[PDB]
DNA sequence: GGTTGGTGTGGTGG
DNA sequence: TCCGTGGTAGGGCAGGTTGGGGTGA
């Protein structure tokens, strides 16, 4: 539960993948 | 995966493979969630009218994958089961309620750029991202079409669907164990999830700390992204208690 | 090479 | 207020790895 979430190639070094965006700009 | 496209590297590193030894093919999508345990859907395993009823030593799981079929040298996992759990109020006839299944790794897994565990969701995430509109990540190796499959590792965004729309959608009995989601007919994008995706997470980014959850693994549906139909999954935060007792009780 | 090596076209594609 | 007594299914009326609580219908 401690690492959890996180992915190494993403998160890890602040970049964002193509459309996780899209996910967060649905949320209202 | 219908009306999806391929993923990123590393994109999914909690995605994991459910393989069956012999004949050697690939049966189901399933999580990571601990080094020692992944979380599949109970189908997957036990399905009674297709005397479906597979044994620890029957199958393998397949770790940091991105191609279907190649093996992925020096990048994915392949380990044997321990143990594997069903809820014990799975409903393999009615409408596969409480479609959920834990499976103990012999071995743990080590985790790296590909290999990484999603975490499950707390009362308060799943307050928040379990509502209709919102949009959640299904990710699998499952077919393109209804009646070939990917290459490599399909990804959709598809969003939460109000319970009603689903109630309606479908002749099959809903439970409260299950959310359904995908784009209805007039929201003019499509997508979905088709055979063998079980197993596989539904995810959401929590805005709150940046991490990803797993509130939902894929369950059934009926065709593959048609109109007016929508891709049910079990919900998870319901079941949460069970995956703890478990996990604590047999780690 | 790649998401990863090298008596390098298979062991798992190209 | 209902959401166990078989059901997916044993033995038993409580709880287990399971009858909690949730956009709950
Ligand atoms: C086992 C999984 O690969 C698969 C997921 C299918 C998802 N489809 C879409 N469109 N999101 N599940 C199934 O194939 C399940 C298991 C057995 C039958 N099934 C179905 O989806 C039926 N078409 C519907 C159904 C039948 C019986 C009970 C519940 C649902
Ligand atoms: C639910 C179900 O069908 N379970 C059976 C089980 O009784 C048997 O021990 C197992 C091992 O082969 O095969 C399966
Ligand atoms: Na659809
Ligand atoms: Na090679
Ligand atoms: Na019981």
């Amino acid at each position: 539960e401690a690492d959890c979430g996180l992915r190494p190639l993403f998160e890890k070094k602040s970049l964002e993948d193509k459309t996780e965006r899209e996910l967060l700009e649905s949320y209202i | 995966i219908v009306e999806g496209s391929d993923a990123e590297i590393g994109m999914s590193p909690w995605q994991v493979m459910l393989f069956r030894k012999s004949p050697q093919e690939l049966l189901c999508g399933a999580s990571l969630i601990s080094d020692r345990w992944v979380l599949t859907a109970a189908h997957c395993l036990l399905y009674p009218p297709w005397d479906k009823n597979f044994t620890e030593n029957d199958l393998l799981v397949r770790i940091g994958k991105h191609s279907r079929t190649r093996y992925e040298r020096n990048i994915e996992k392949i380990s044997m089961l321990e143990k594997i759990y069903i809820h014990p109020r799975y409903n393999w006839r009615e409408n596969l309620d409480r479609d959920i299944a834990l499976m103990k790794l012999k071995k743990p897994v080590a985790f790296s750029d590909y290999i990484h565990p999603v975490c499950l969701p707390d009362r308060e995430t799943a307050a928040s991202l379990l509502q209709a509109g919102y949009k959640g990540r299904v990710t699998g190796w499952g077919n393109l079409k209804e009646t070939g499959q990917p290459s490599v590792l399909q990804v959709v965004n598809l969003p939460i669907v109000e319970r009603p729309v689903c109630k309606d959608s479908t002749r099959i009995r809903i439970t409260d164990n299950m959310f359904c989601a995908g784009y209805k007919p007039d929201e003019g994008k499509r997508g979905d999830a088709c055979e063998g995706d079980s197993g596989g997470p539904f995810v959401m980014k929590s805005p709150f700390n940046n991490r990803w959850y797993q509130m939902g693994i894929v369950s059934w549906g009926e065709g593959c992204d048609r109109d007016g139909k929508y891709g049910f999954y079990t919900h998870v935060f319901r079941l949460k208690k069970w995956i703890q007792k478990v996990i604590d009780q047999f780690g």
